């Protein structure tokens, strides 16, 4: 999970 | 003339968080080769008491992007975000790891 792709 | 101080190659996500948490300045960052997605790249940034991770996305034309603006190289993506917020949630500007 990433900030730009939750 | 000199290599970029932000390319760390293949280091685990947890390792990046480890090093970055030690940084004194917000925006301290590094680019690492992704673990969830090999062949891809991830951007780790220190912000406050945490380390945020951004997935470097790619399109069919080979361009790199995090949000909407697209870049032709990681190098340009990085430089652009030294003045423009790397995040749409908070105002975070990339600063070289010290």
């Amino acid at each position: 999970k990433y900030v730009n792709v939750p | 003339m000199k290599p970029h101080p932000w390319f760390f190659g293949k280091i685990p996500r947890a390792k990046a968080e480890e090093m970055l948490s030690k940084q004194r300045h917000d925006g301290a960052f590094l680019i690492r080769e992704s673990e969830s997605a090999p062949g891809d790249f991830s951007l780790s940034v220190k912000f406050g008491n945490d380390v945020q991770h951004f997935k470097v996305l790619r399109d069919g034309a080979g361009k790199y992007f995090l949000w909407v603006v697209k870049f032709n190289s990681l190098n340009e993506l990085v430089d652009y975000h030294r003045s423009t917020s790397v995040s749409r949630n908070q105002q975070i500007f990339l600063r070289d790891i010290e």
